């Protein structure tokens, strides 16, 4: 799973 | 003067039931566990407070002696919930409250009303929203908010006010929900943004919208959001919630303006299929979507638990694509569209996809791409999952 | 040969759902988490087993190739319940099982079929009982069974057969439920008795068994109960339940033979009143019943929580009585009568009370007693709470 | 709480 922001 | 009053069973039971939801379970300060009853001028005021959220409702009442009293909230809720459908006589007598209904009789010990904190005064009412529109918008966005108090900066719904326009947003770093709506401002035009706890706001949307209109209170002029408090009023019920002091990400920049691929398909069909194939996924590991020639090939699962796949007719325009998503996040987005058909706007398998309600202009577009992003009131951006 | 079979969705899904109830959510012995699919002669058998309860069901089958396979029961259940309403094609191929239905295509891994324990053979049939009657009786008695495995003799339902009359019984020392019912033995003059795990039997009754009659299989004549398990055969289903080696207490001596006082009242009214008054008894250990002049005065509570009381009309024969009971046990008994009016038979406030369905003879109760204890199909003997 | 038996 990647993310939109940190 | 001690409080003596007669009330209607359903009125008192409903009010106590609502005000009791905001009660704290085993609070630090004992008085916080109590509900405050204050009767005057042919009315009764029922209140609860826990320093984070406040609930106050007013109901009709036949007052025989105006007064105030504080009684155990949960116990009052259990009692009122089991009374027979007969008038409810409430009479404070010294250190105890007498509650009489039918042939049932209850005598409870009062609480230290003096030690009870004063309720927060709501800021000035900023505007008014239709109750159903407000409930839908909040329900659509809240699904994307974080659900982990150890990461509180994600557990909010961003509320942007710009004149008659309101923009609601929420995210958990893996998905972003945004809903634009219009409201009727009750003050000079405003341009402010706050961050409200999602759980409390959704709670107000479900259980707090007793009427058809919903007034929101954040302040007026430059003092909008200054009080650190949000008021929410309806026909009888008014609540308050502390705001979150955290920054919301910049999301307008992540919303794509063009899409290389696009796929329109029915919500119910897709949802059922996802939930079927996901049965073999490793705890919502991922679902694989393979788009090609107006056919969506769904698949998932390992060879140790099992693997599943299913094909669905789809209106797919653009370059063939193979992209994966979290089943739960996907069905969460699909369940917030509230439309018959969903339109996906893909870029690359490693960049966000735009789930949004299908529009008539999508049936028209068909080619090799690229395609321009359509304007829509609600959007649900979802980050994909890396494939092996 | 490998199993290849076509099936009707509803038949297969239902068979799987019923067989998969018994399987543990966390299996100790691996194979004991699997469902056994054995197909042949236009039939499909579906089995589960955990060394205590065995469940077997045969459904119609379009057998293209006979065979047996072991698959994961929980996954097979969740899959079958999610399948579209279309024919289910099942083809075992090497180490995997293909389950196709509509557009859904599942492929699960097989399990060690050679290492799967054989099911216990159901004993010889001992008789037949109407299914609904048997289930209702099991539920009526189960309410009184204990749940502390440190006291195993109390964790079971006693099943006595004496010709055409079956008696069920259970007790946790504080309460004793006994239910007699008419059944149809195959060999008259059979006088046997067994002890069945209450939770197992009660859950099986709550789930139910298709068919107007259920055949019990405990043995034959003198051999009844010696096989060590209770067999149950319904339309299409056959099951085994390991019995309890413990010895059920001697209970017939506890049933009073006469009553010094009697009280007939409506079950619904009394249940509501008790539930109400028991709210302020946060101890939850006692509700006080005062009988006098055809008035039942209920009371309970504590000055730290609250004090509640309520009066109900009652047909009370005998001298005034004041007796307390555990509200949970009281409502549990009132909930098993399955009648509109209950009748109590008290002696002293420290001796048991008989709760049973009201009879026409009770409307004729007149005088100061003593009153002979009537014969009844269901009895719930409750021990009272000692008062200071 | 008393016991019918024990
Ligand atoms: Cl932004
Ligand atoms: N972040
Ligand atoms: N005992």
């Amino acid at each position: 799973q990647e993310s939109l922001f940190a | 003067t001690d409080l003596k009053v007669r009330l209607v069973r359903d009125d008192f039971a409903d009010a106590v039931a609502w005000v009791a939801r905001s009660l704290p379970s085993r609070p630090t300060v004992p008085v916080l566990a109590g509900v405050l009853l204050t009767g005057s001028d042919d009315g009764l005021t029922i209140s609860s407070f826990d320093y984070e959220v406040s609930a106050e409702v007013q109901i009709p009442a036949e007052i025989a002696a105006p007064g105030t009293v504080l009684v155990s909230g949960r116990l009052l809720s259990e009692i009122t919930r089991a009374l027979p459908n007969k008038p409810v006589d409430l009479s404070v007598e010294g250190t105890r409250v007498s509650l009489t209904c039918g042939s049932a009789r209850f005598s409870l010990p009062t609480m230290a009303v003096e030690d009870y904190p004063a309720l927060p005064e709501l800021p000035a009412e900023t505007g008014s929203v239709p109750a159903d529109l407000f409930a839908e918008a909040i329900g659509q966005v809240a699904v994307a908010a974080g659900r982990d108090d150890t990461l509180p900066m994600l557990t909010g719904i961003r509320v942007e006010i710009s004149g008659d326009r309101m923009v609601l947003a929420a995210t958990d770093r893996f998905r972003l929900a945004v809903r634009e709506l219009t409201w009727t401002t009750k003050t000079p035009d405003v341009e402010a943004a706050v961050l409200v706890p999602a759980k409390t706001l959704a709670e107000a949307a479900k259980t707090g919208l007793d009427g058809s209109e919903v007034q929101l209170a954040l302040g007026a002029g430059p003092s909008v959001g200054q009080d650190g408090l949000l008021g929410i009023r309806s026909e009888g019920k008014r609540s308050t919630t502390r705001l979150l002091d955290a920054e919301f990400p910049k999301f307008r920049q992540l919303l794509p303006t063009e899409h290389t691929a696009m796929a329109t398909i029915g919500v119910g069909e897709l949802t059922e299929a996802i939930k079927r194939v996901a049965l073999v996924a490793d705890r919502g590991a991922q679902v694989r979507m393979e788009f090609a020639d107006d056919v969506l090939h769904l698949s998932a699962g390992a060879d140790d638990v099992g693997r599943a796949e299913e094909d669905l007719p789809v209106s797919f325009s653009g370059e063939p694509l193979t992209i994966a998503f979290n089943p739960g996040y996907l069905t969460d987005g699909l369940g917030a569209l509230h439309s018959e058909r969903v339109t996906f706007g893909f870029t690359t398998p490693s960049k966000p996809a735009v789930l949004r309600p299908a529009t008539e202009a999508d049936a028209a577009l068909n080619g090799n791409g690229p395609f321009p992003a359509a304007e829509t009131d609600y959007v649900y951006l979802l980050m994909p999952v890396r494939l092996p």
